[PDB]
Order: C-alpha cells, then structure tokens, then sequence
C-alpha cells in the first residue's frame, strides 16, 4: 500500500496520460463508469498504488490534469476514458501561455501553481504513504516544460525524502519545427538533472524512424506515434502495480540503475512492434524475442548502443512463459558479446517475469536498459544550440521576460559537462 | 612557474572533562608502567589503586582489556590514549604509536594472534609543517598564512579552507570566538597596517562578501530576508561563478568591518543542545578582493587584483550519538552528501589518468571551489583532527585525506596587465 | 529450563521461519489449531519439547517468536496462511515504508521508528522464560531490513541483556537468484557490524542449496519454496538437539565449545546427504558407512569451498533417526584412513559425536524421501575464507569507481565507514590465512 499521485501538464503530457491510464484500466479489467470486471483476481492484488477506493466500489484514477489552454480539457472529457476524473482533478487558467518558456516558468506559472500544489496536499492528505510522485511532460512547449519544472522544482523542496519520476518526450526537427525548441529544451534539462532522479529519455527520432521505417505508414498521425509511449511506459510500469520479486517501489529502481544522481538517463525499448487496432502477428519465440531487444531497431532513443557499452539492463517479461526458457540464451547472450557489458560492475543484467500479457498481444517484453550511449541525445542538441547560440539569435523572445544570457551558457556548459561525463566512462575500464 | 598545495596540521588540546580521564590512567602507564617497567621484583603489576582511588578495595568491578593494563570498572568507556598522535617534531609525524603498551611487546614473534594490527600500520607521514597542541593563534598565523597575504598584494590570489570532523575546533580555529579571535582577524589587522605602511605610494581598496551554503541552498549573512530561491549559481562563457544578488558590502574601518562580520556569524544555525554549542551545521566562504592603484602617475603602472578565500567547512558527522533522527540527520547528511563530493573531486584530480574530467559539476561546495583546487590561486589547507583514542578511525580518514590532495598542479602567473 | 528465543528479521527470515515453524508442529504432533494429543494426559511441565512452546489456560501451544519485517505484505501473507491461530495476534506488524535494499535506510532512518516496540514484545516473551538460554536471529546478508534492523536489535538486545548466547543463521548471496547490485555493500557492512557481538553465524549459501536442488533433486528451476524448504530442513537438523533429552544427546550449547577458537572465526560450513528424490527413493537403503562418507564429498557442502586443498580445524557429526553405536566407531575408523583430510597442526582431537533417537519428517506433498538415517556437519576450515575473498573482489571493482556510493551516504553515514569496513574484512582474512601456518 505505498500510493503514487500522478500530475500531468501539457497537452502531449495529457494525451500520454490519457492513452495511458486508458490502457491500465484495461488491463487491470476497469472500465469508464468506475467497476470492476476481468478475468483473474490478480488484479486487485495492488490497486491502491496507483488507483484509490471511493465510495460505491467506485476506482476512481488520482491523478492532476495540468492544462492552460482550455481546449484539452474539453477534448479529454469527452474522451475515451475521461468521464470519471473527479471535478476537482483539473486546474487551468484562461490563456494558452504559448512557446515562449519564461511566459510559463515566470509570469504565468506563479499564478495557478499554488493551486496545483494545494490540490497535490490535498492528494497527500488522504493516503498512508507516498513513494514518490510521477510526470509525464514533453521539453517542447512552454506550458509543460515551464509548470511540470516549476512542480518539480517546488514539490522537490516540499517533500525532499522522495525520487522524482518525469516522462521526458525529448522532440527531434522531423516531429515539429518549431527553432526555439533545442534553446527550450537546453535549458528545461539541466533544471531536471538536479531535482530528479529518475528520467526515461523518450525521443521522437527514433518514434518517427519507426513509424516510417518498419512499420510502413507514410503520414504517421499523433494518434500512432502515442501508441508506442504508452506502451513502453506501461511495460516500464508493469512491476509496481502487480506483485513481484523484483523493484516493487521506485527507490529500488533508483538504487538499481542510479550509479550517480547525475547520470539518471535510460533508453527504453520495445521487443514487438503494434500498430493501432486489431492488428496481430506470429508468434514470438524468447531467444527471437530477447536477440530482437539488443539490436538497435527497436531503440526509443536515436543513439546506436553497438558504439558505446551498458550499465544496467534491468529486463521484464510479460505473459505466461516457462520461467527457464529465458535464462538459457540470455546469459550465452551475455558471454557472446565480448566487450560491449562494463566490467567493473558486478552482475549487470537482471530479469523479472509477469503473468497477465498485454491487451490483445500474449507476448512481449520490456526494458529500462541505462546506457552510456546516450550521449549521441545530447551531443547532437549540442549542434542545434551552438550554432544559434554563436550568433545569439532569437534571444529577444526570452531575454524580454526576467532572464538573463547567463542562464544559457550555464545549459551550454552543463550539457557540456554531462556529454564528457557519460563519455569518460565508454574507457574506463575495472 | 609551477606552483604547489601545501599542507598544515592542528591537534585539539584535551578538554576538561577528557583531560581528567586522561590524567587519572594514562599517566602512571607513561611514566612507570608501560614506558618503564620494572625488576623481576614488581609485586604488583598494574592493578595498584595509587592513581586516585581507580579500584576498589577488593576485587576488580570491570573485566580488563589485558592483563590488568585499563577497564578497571564500570563507566562509559575506557576513552584513554592508547591510540594517539605522536607529535615529535615540525616536519614529520607518525600515527598508531609503536610499543605503547607491553600487550604489543608481547606480541611479537608469538603466535600471530592479534598480529599485523600494528606493523601493518607502520607509517609515516611527511607533511611541510606541523603543529603542537600548545600553540596559540599568532603561532598558526606566524606560518600558515603570512607568505600567503605578502603574495596576496603583489596580485596573486589565494585560499584557505578547514577541515576534518566535529569537536576539531574548526569554527575557533578560523572564525574565532567572541575574545579568543581567529584567523580572519589577524589577517584583516595586518592588512590594514600593510595598507598604512603603503599608503601615499599606492592607493588600495578592500571588499567583502559572505556566503553560506545550508541544505545545499546559497544565503548570505550580511543581508538576510533574501530568500534562498532566489540565489542560484550560474556562470559566463569564460570560466566564472559569479553568484547573482550578492550584497557585496565595501568596508572602511577596522571596527564597522569586525562588527558587521560579528553581526553576520551570529546569523548562523548551530545545535544550542549539548554543551558544544559552537557545533556550526553549515558551510561558510568568505572573500577578500583587493585593488591596487598606483601613484606614480608615469610608465610602470602595475594595475593588479587579487583575491583571497576563506572557507569554514562543518563537519562530518557520523551515527555516534546524534538522537532525533530525521531532522539532525538530515542536516547531516546534506553536509556528509557535500564532504563526498569534495573528497570525489579531491581523489578524481589527484591522479595523471582520470584528469581529463575532474567533475566539479556536483553539489554546490564542490563547484564553489573550482578556482580553489586546480584554478591560479595558491592553497593552503588547515585540518583539525582530534588525538583521543575516542575519535580514531576520523582521525584515520581525515589523515589519509590531509595526504591525499597533497600532489597537486596549479599554474599561477598572476593578474598583471599593461 | 532453557527456553531460546527465535527472532526472524526480514523477508528471508520470515519466509525460512514459516517453514521451520510449520514442520516442528508437525514433527511433535501439535495440530495447526494449537492442540495436540499427549498434553490430554501431560497437560504441560518442563518436557525437553516445551522448550520451545509453551502452556496456557487452554493448552493452546503458543510459539516463541515475533516476526520482524518492515514491510507488511509477507508478514499479512503468514496472518493470511494457515497457521492463524497458531502465532498469537502480535506480530509487528508495519504500517510504513521498508529499508527498500539500502542498509543505511534500514539501520538509522527508519529502523528506530519501531525498534522500541520490538523490545517491548522480546522483553514480553524473554520474561516468560524462568531460563532464558540464547537468541536464534535469522536474517540475510544482501537484503534490506535483514542488513540493518538485525545489526541493530542484536547491539539493543545485547547491552539490554547482557551476556546472552546468541546465534544467527546467514543467507549468503549468489548472482543466479540477486535481486540486487548493491548485496556487496550491505553484506560487508552488515559483517563488519556482526563480527564483534556474534558468538555463532551460520552460512547457508544460496548458490549452493541451488546447485543441490537442481542436481540431487531434478527439479530445474525451482522457486523459493524448494530452497525453503531444503534450508528448514537444515535449520531441523540442527535445532533438532534441544527438543528431546534422550541417551547420547549432546546439547546444542556444547558444539559451541568446540566450534569458536577465537571470537572472530566462528563461520563453519555445514552437509547435509539424505537428500534424495521421492519417486526416486526405492530401491535402496543407505548404511552409516556410507552416509558417513558422504558428508565429505565436496559436492554436498553449502559453501562453494575445496576443503581438500585447505585444512580442518575441527568437525562435529550428529546423526538422527536409529543409528547404533556400533557402527559409527567402525566408521569413524574407516574415514580416519582418507588421506585428503587434514587437520590443524596444533588440534587432533577428532570427531566429536552426537545421536538423537527420533526420524526426520518432510511436510505432506513435499518432495524429500523419509530417509531415516539422516546426518549432519559442522566442521570450520580455512577454505571458507576464499568465500570472503569472492566478496573482497567484487568490492575492489565496485569501490575504484565510488558507485552507489551516495544512496548509503545520503541517509545518514559518511564516507569513512566503507573503507572501515573493508579493512575489517581485510583482518578477517589474512586471520584465517595465518592460522593454518605451521607450528614450528
Ligand atoms: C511528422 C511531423 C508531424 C507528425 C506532422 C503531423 C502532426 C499530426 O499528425 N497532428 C498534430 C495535431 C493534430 C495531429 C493529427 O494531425 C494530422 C490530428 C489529426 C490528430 O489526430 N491529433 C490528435 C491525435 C489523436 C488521434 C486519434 C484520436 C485522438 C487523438 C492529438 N491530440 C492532441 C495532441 S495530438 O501532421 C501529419 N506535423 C506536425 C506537421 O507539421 C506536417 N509535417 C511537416 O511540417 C514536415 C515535418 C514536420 C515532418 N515539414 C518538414 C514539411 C504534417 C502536416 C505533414
Ligand atoms: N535462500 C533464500 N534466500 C532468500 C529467500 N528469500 C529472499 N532471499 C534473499 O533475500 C535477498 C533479497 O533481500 P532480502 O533479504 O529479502 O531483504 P528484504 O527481507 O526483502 O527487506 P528489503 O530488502 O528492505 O525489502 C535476495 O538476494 C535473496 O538471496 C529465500 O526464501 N531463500
Ligand atoms: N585549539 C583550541 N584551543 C582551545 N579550545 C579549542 C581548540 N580547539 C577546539 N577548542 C574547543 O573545542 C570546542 C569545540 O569547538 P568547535 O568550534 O565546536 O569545533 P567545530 O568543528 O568548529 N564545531 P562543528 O561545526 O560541530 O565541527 C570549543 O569549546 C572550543 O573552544
Ligand atoms: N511524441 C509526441 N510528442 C508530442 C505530441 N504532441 C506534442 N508533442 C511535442 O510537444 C511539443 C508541443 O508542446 P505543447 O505541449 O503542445 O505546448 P503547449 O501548446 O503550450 O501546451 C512539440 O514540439 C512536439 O514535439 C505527441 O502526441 N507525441
Ligand atoms: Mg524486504
């Protein structure tokens, strides 16, 4: 019975949230009206660490709609799944509030954060216990990359004894181009490299790579490219809400694949590939399935783990299974490679196995595989914020709000730091 | 043109209520017992009650260590100097005295029973100047920092910073108490003599600023009501800290700048409960930033700055004690989470491999230091460590610290111009 | 007359004792419904069985145990199993977070929230106890509140009590079943902690109660109740001394005697081989000769060793079932003549042995044979410290680099206690190094 509040700001944060809480009612055999129905009594094992009990077996979700501009809210609820958040869930103001990150952070955000922090008291007040609070928000646009910070940044000094977990969807030129991004984004990073342990680096390159590449839809709609984030953080998220052996409380997922509280960066994957709807496909086999995670197709993060080496691998698998199918191949797995698993790390791969599948899809599996390849993520927006940065354009957008360009060279030299930091380590052997 | 952090030692002198203890067993043992012996003749080895009454009459009330040697009876702990510093002169020491006691004596050659405890531990440690624990403040002063201010006015800059564990005495060795003054103190009176002795040839001016950072946040104690969200740390696109909304204050007599620094420390929280109220539980860093002019008013100009650093650094503190948990440890373990960034930096820099990252980007006291350790600036360290045998694995770490940090590579060349 | 206490720390504490407690009720008739058939004419008294148990106005036979764990899910699955009415409604039951796999949470944060209720209801037991003998703790080395809570309520306990004989049974760790990286990091902290107020720890390694449940036993990946109950059927065979007072019974206090040289290098290996299948068990019967013989091989031990390189301190055979005395000096004889075991250069004393009159039980639909002439070992050695140099390694490759270093720190401990601790370790072994040494 250790609880989580679940605030979501943005309107890419709020759709994911949307697709996502949609999905867990499913599998967890609840559907709108708030009722029980499914198919094993598994289910109710663990409810309350993300659901809450209310009156009439009602399970309503607890969870925070973070969102300025109105629209959303009247597209969730009407929504598929959004006709059973409370009254009070929402908070929102009456303007869009834009691109420009200082309207958000600074003028703006000052207004309704108080609210937002008074309604998560609220949710705190109720419960027993709370391991630690998770987002979801995307370094894009000013409303979430402005409040879901400011949130961070507050509720960190409010309840320090917790580990902060954020859904980052880092956008790429291909999904948007819109040229103040890589400055919001620079500088929206290094305000979560401190007040956060616990990140997934979710990139829109390789999300768009794969809708074009292996799957062969040619105008990928926000209602497909959502299909993947949602599933990969439910298959993230599948340990807490069941019973299991392995991490059932964030600060074992921290203690598990944090080595330092700067170097909190992973790269989830995805070992089948679903389009939306009814579509199925063969069979998986677990050697094809696990020889299928490794190789860098299936890779949510533009960076090729082939060039650079691991830390930690920690693996879930979902559906029935016997239980020494997957430990034959994945140690041989861990043997063939000569050099590409860091040595002075004791006992690097972990693994876990669940029962109740995916909906529709018996067989899959997930993994929150930290590496330190990542660094091709940063030192690519690197190249996207030098080069503007050297002729110092666009500035009058931001530096006409409060801030100052002090500001942005400490991104510049943070970013900086971090990519020679993860590098340092891609040689430095036992 | 190579430079090199040098390194400086300071031993507690006993406090009372140790120094009895200290007096009623230790002595007897040093003078005629341990150090000396005697004949084949000794009708009594150590269980004599000639020390102040420490037995009572009839058997021992306490299981003893070894052969009768301490633990006569029932109290706290035994807390006496059977492991201790050794300061024998000004340019060595050794630590884990060889041959205290005849339980060592015997040890040896025997079976290797409580053996290699010792022996292994036969090191010696060659640091550039040592201290006794009868000096006063003028005695540090005479050695630890006057070539350092002589190289602050020529234009060089320059840093200090404490160290070690709590009950070292850090906050009296450097921030002084309300008579006994301290480090700062002396520095400023020298300076404003050397500022008389040179004035009408070159004009020079002084500026002040004090920072604290408790829990990992930045304030300033010569302006409260700033609140600390405010402060942050940023930098410009030339390798500087410049920290925003600083006060900044400029002095201009001895008394206004000595009462406003008192009226700043006595911002600072610190444990009011046991009678160690000087416990100060938060960092501290003071700069000193001089300007010259010159007065000729022909060629030779030498327009030159200089800064010097003064760093209070609180304590490690361990589980020994430390009751209501949660809050006194939560302001232990921001400080301990810091003091490991430190030590991390400090074993990052020292090696010839691991140099091409030296990460300061860490809790804030490590990037606060960045100019200190491998900048232009001189360094001189003071580590107070503690010689009772009550506190000896922090004075084993704080030691293999003080060595540790002693190779270190900085180029100066000084702020000169035209 | 000498009532221990069991105390189980943890979730492997709490599982391993589950299993024990469940089959002593069933090996002295006592009903999981408290009752049980000879105490309608005995009623109760001071019998070598009411060691353990005890009496009431009911004669319902409460065990003497309180359940430590700090999270409530494994402690509610045991109010939620089948021994309810067994255990009386005072298991510590907790209502807040766990150490969650870090000894420093365990140990200052968190631990003294509860710690003083868990001396209450030890004092509650202890006091009922006219002869308080000795302390049975059970906790693990890799775990989280096993780690800490442990080292801490054995200080508590010790300085409350004074000089108690106190024993632990360990869970050393393995990388086949490691829920964890940072096992290492508590288990030489933990040791570090033990070593100086722990008169007898006992290592049941994991890895090998694996291997042998995977060889002996067919099974091919066996979850955690194989391995519990494998491991409860050790902790019988070993407890099994103190519950009945017939001929030949050598206490369990006395093995202590001649276990402990000095109070630093009191971890023995233990065997154990009556072990085999249940539809695989006919067709044969094991003689003494060899089931003596047995326990020797390196196959059968529980700690990944080669005592065959090394040398024997000491070693200590107790038998069970029906064994007669005849045999077992024959044996003893014919073992004497292997040349590959070696003893210490200042020590022949040889074989102490101990025979207890009573068949060892297996739960209804387990899977281990009723195999009556079940031995058991205790012998030190100096191989046992390769074990600690395993460990050492992995703390040189894991400590170059200082990672997880901060989750530790950040609770509460400075840095210095690591290096302390390995330094200790260090002690540890050069200690077993230099008293294999020769006698000249
Ligand atoms: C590859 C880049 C983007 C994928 C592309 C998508 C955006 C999109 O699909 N969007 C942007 C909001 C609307 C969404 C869809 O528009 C087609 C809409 C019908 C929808 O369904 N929106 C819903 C998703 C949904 C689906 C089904 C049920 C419920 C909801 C959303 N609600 C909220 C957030 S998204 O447009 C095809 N974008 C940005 C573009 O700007 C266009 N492409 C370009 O500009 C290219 C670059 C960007 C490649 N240029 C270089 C030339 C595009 C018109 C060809
Ligand atoms: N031999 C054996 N080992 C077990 C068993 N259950 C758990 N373990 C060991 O316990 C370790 C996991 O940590 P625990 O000791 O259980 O710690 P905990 O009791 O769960 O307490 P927390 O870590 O705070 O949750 C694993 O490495 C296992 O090796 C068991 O049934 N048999
Ligand atoms: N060299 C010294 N001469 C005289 N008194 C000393 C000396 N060193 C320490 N003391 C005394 O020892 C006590 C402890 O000093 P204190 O200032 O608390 O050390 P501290 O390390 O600065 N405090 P803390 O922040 O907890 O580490 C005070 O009563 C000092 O007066
Ligand atoms: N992967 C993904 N990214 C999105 C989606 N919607 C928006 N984004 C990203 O988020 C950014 C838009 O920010 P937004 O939340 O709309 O700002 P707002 O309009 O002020 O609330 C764009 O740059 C996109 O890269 C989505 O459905 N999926
Ligand atoms: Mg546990």
């Amino acid at each position: 019975m250790r609880e989580i509040v679940h605030i979501q700001a943005g309107q890419c944060g709020n759709q994911i949230g949307a697709k996502f809480w949609e999905v867990i009612s499913d599998e967890h055999g609840i559907d709108p009206t708030g009722s029980y129905h499914g198919d094993s009594d598994l289910q109710l094992e663990r409810i309350n660490v993300y659901y809450n009990e209310a009156t009439g077996n009602k399970y309503v979700p607890r969870a925070i709609l973070v969102d300025l501009e109105p629209g959303t809210m009247d597209s969730v609820r009407s929504g598929p799944f959004g006709q059973i958040f409370r009254p009070d869930n929402f908070v929102f103001g009456q303007s869009g509030a834009g691109n420009n990150w200082a309207k958000g952070h600074y003028t703006e955000g000052a207004e309704l954060v108080d609210s937002v922090l008074d309604v998560v008291r609220k949710e705190s007040e109720s419960c027993d216990c709370l391991q630690g609070f998770q987002l979801t928000h995307s370094l894009g646009g000013g409303t979430g990359s402005g409040m879901g910070t400011l949130l961070i940044s507050k509720i960190r000094e409010e309840y320090p004894d917790r580990i902060m977990n954020t859904f980052s969807v880092m956008p790429s030129p291909k999904v948007s181009d819109t040229v103040v991004e890589p400055y919001n984004a620079t500088l929206s990073v290094h305000q979560l490299v401190e007040n956060t342990d616990e990140t997934y680096c979710i990139d829109n390159e390789a999300l768009y790579d794969i809708c074009f590449r292996t799957l062969k839809l040619t105008t990928p709609t926000y209602g497909d490219l959502n299909h993947l984030v949602s599933a990969t953080m439910s298959g993230v998220t599948t340990c807490l809400r069941f019973p299991g052996q392995l991490n059932a409380d964030l600060r074992k997922l921290a203690v598990n694949m944090v080595p330092f509280p700067r170097l909190h960066f992973f790269m989830p994957g995805f070992a089948p590939l679903t389009s939306r709807g009814s579509q199925q496909y063969r069979a998986l086999t677990v050697p094809e399935l696990t020889q299928q995670m490794f190789d860098s197709k299936n890779m949510m993060a533009a960076c090729d783990p082939r060039h650079g080496r691991y830390l930690t691998v920690a693996a879930i698998f979902r559906g029935r299974m016997s239980m020494k199918e997957v430990d034959e191949q994945m140690l041989n797995v861990q043997n063939k490679n000569s050099s590409y698993f860091v040595e002075w790390i004791p006992n690097n791969v972990k693994t876990a196995v669940c029962d109740i599948p995916p909906r529709g899809l018996k067989m899959s599996a997930t993994f929150i595989g930290n590496s330190t390849a990542i660094q091709e993520l940063f030192k690519r927006i690197s190249e996207q914020f030098t080069a503007m940065f050297r002729r110092k354009a666009f500035l009058h957008w931001y530096t006409g709000e409060g801030m100052d360009e002090m500001e942005f060279t400490e991104a510049e030299s943070n970013m900086n730091d971090l990519v020679s930091e993860y590098q340092q380590y891609q040689d430095a052997t036992a | 043109k190579q430079s090199s952090i040098s390194v400086a030692v300071r031993v507690r002198p006993f406090t009372e209520a140790e120094s009895n203890r200290l007096v009623k067993i230790d002595n007897d043992d040093v003078f005629l017992g341990d150090g000396c012996l005697t004949s084949d003749n000794n009708n009594n080895n150590n269980n004599s009650n000639s020390n102040g009454n420490g037995n009572g009459n009839g058997s021992s009330a306490a299981n003893s260590s070894g052969a009768s040697t301490s633990r006569r009876a029932i109290f706290n702990t035994l807390g006496g100097l059977r492991k201790i510093i050794n300061v024998v002169d000004d340019r060595m020491l050794i630590f884990d005295p060889p041959e205290t006691n005849p339980l060592t004596k015997m040890q040896r050659n025997a079976f290797p029973n409580s053996f290699k405890g010792s022996r292994i531990r036969e090191h010696r440690f060659v640091f550039d100047r040592l201290f006794d624990e009868d000096c006063t403040q003028d005695q540090v002063y005479r050695n630890t920092t006057q070539p350092l201010l002589d190289s602050v006015l020529d234009g060089y800059n320059a840093t200090v910073f404490a160290y070690g564990a709590t009950g070292c005495g850090k906050t009296h060795t450097i921030s002084g108490t309300p008579e006994d003054p301290g480090v700062i103190f002396l520095t400023m009176k020298e300076l404003y003599n050397r500022i008389e002795e040179l004035k009408d040839t070159k004009i020079i001016d002084i500026s002040l600023s004090y920072l604290e950072i408790y829990n990992e946040t930045i304030r300033d104690l010569l302006n409260p009501m700033t609140q600390c969200k405010n402060l942050v740390i940023r930098e410009d696109a030339n390798n500087k800290i410049s920290v925003s909304n600083l006060s900044r204050h400029r002095p201009n007599s001895v008394e206004e700048v000595m009462q406003l620094i008192l009226e700043g420390n006595k911002n600072r929280t610190c444990s009011p409960t046991e009678a160690n109220a000087t416990s100060s539980r938060s960092h501290a860093v003071l700069q000193i930033n001089v300007i010259q002019k010159d007065r000729t008013g022909d060629i030779t100009e030498e327009h030159t700055f200089a800064t010097l650093s003064i760093i209070d650094l609180a304590g490690s503190e361990r589980a020994a004690a430390t009751k209501n948990r949660g809050a006194r440890l939560n302001e232990g373990a921001n400080i301990n989470k810091s003091l490991l960034a430190l030590g991390n930096c400090i074993n990052a820099l020292c090696d010839p491999r691991r140099r091409n990252h030296v990460p300061y980007r860490d809790s804030k006291l490590t990037r606060l230091l960045k100019f200190s350790l491998g900048g232009n600036c001189k360094t001189v360290m003071i580590v107070c460590v503690s010689p009772s045998s009550q506190h000896y694995d922090e004075t084993l770490n704080t030691l293999k610290y003080a060595d540790r940090a002693k190779e270190i590579k900085t180029k100066l060349i000084r702020n000169q111009h035209n | 007359m000498r009532e221990c206490i069991s105390i189980h720390v943890g979730q492997a504490g709490v599982q391993i004792g589950n299993a024990c407690w469940e089959l002593y009720c069933l090996e002295h008739g006592i009903q999981p419904d408290g009752q049980m058939p000879s105490d309608k004419t005995i009623g109760g008294g001071d019998d070598s069985f009411n060691t353990f148990f005890s009496e009431t106005g009911a004669g319902k036979h409460v065990p003497r145990a309180v359940f430590v764990d700090l999270e409530p899910t494994v402690i509610d699955e045991v109010r939620t199993g089948t021994y309810r009415q067994l255990f009386h409604p005072e298991q510590l039951i907790t209502g807040k977070e766990d150490a969650a796999n870090n000894y420093a949470r365990g140990h200052y944060t968190i631990g003294k929230e509860i710690i003083d209720l868990v001396l209450d209801r030890i004092r509650k037991l202890a006091d009922q106890c006219t002869g308080l003998q000795g302390f049975l703790v059970f906790h693990s080395f890799g775990g989280g509140t096993g780690s800490g809570f442990t080292s801490l309520l054995m200080e508590r306990l010790s300085v409350d009590y004074g000089k108690k004989s106190k024993l632990e049974f360990s869970i050393y760790p393995a990388p086949q079943v490691s829920t964890a990286v940072v096992e290492p990091y508590n288990s030489i902290l933990t040791t570090h902690t033990t070593l100086e107020h722990s008169d007898c720890a006992f290592m049941v390694d994991n890895e090998a109660i694996y291997d042998i449940c995977r060889r002996n036993l067919d099974i091919e990946r066996p979850t955690y109740t194989n391995l519990n109950r494998l491991i409860s059927q050790i902790v019988s065979s070993i407890t099994a001394s103190l519950r009945f007072d017939g001929a030949l019974n050598v206490d369990l206090t006395e093995f202590q005697t001649n276990l402990v040289p000095y109070p630093r290098i009191h971890f023995p290996l233990a065997t154990y081989a009556p072990v085999i299948s249940a539809e695989k068990a006919y067709h044969e019967q094991l003689s003494v000769a060899e089931i003596t013989n047995a326990c020797f091989e390196p196959a059968n031990q529980m700690v990944k060793c080669d005592p065959r390189h090394g040398k024997y301190m000491a070693c200590c055979l107790l038998y069970r079932g029906d064994v007669v005395p005849k045999d077992v000096n024959a044996a003893i004889a014919t073992i004497k003549t292997k040349r590959s075991i070696q003893f210490v250069d200042w020590c022949p004393t040889g074989f102490k042995v101990g025979i207890n009159y009573q068949p060892p039980t297996v739960v209804p639909g387990g899977d281990l044979a009723k195999v009556q002439r079940a031995v058991c070992m205790l012998s030190n050695t100096t191989a046992i410290a390769e074990a600690w140099a395993r460990l050492d390694h992995k703390f040189d490759l894991m400590y170059a680099k200082r990672a997880f270093v901060h989750w530790y720190v950040g609770e509460g401990m400075e840095e210095g206690e690591f290096s302390e601790a390995r330094e200790d370790m260090a002690a540890l072994e050069k200690d077993y190094e230099e008293v294999g040494v020769d006698s000249v």
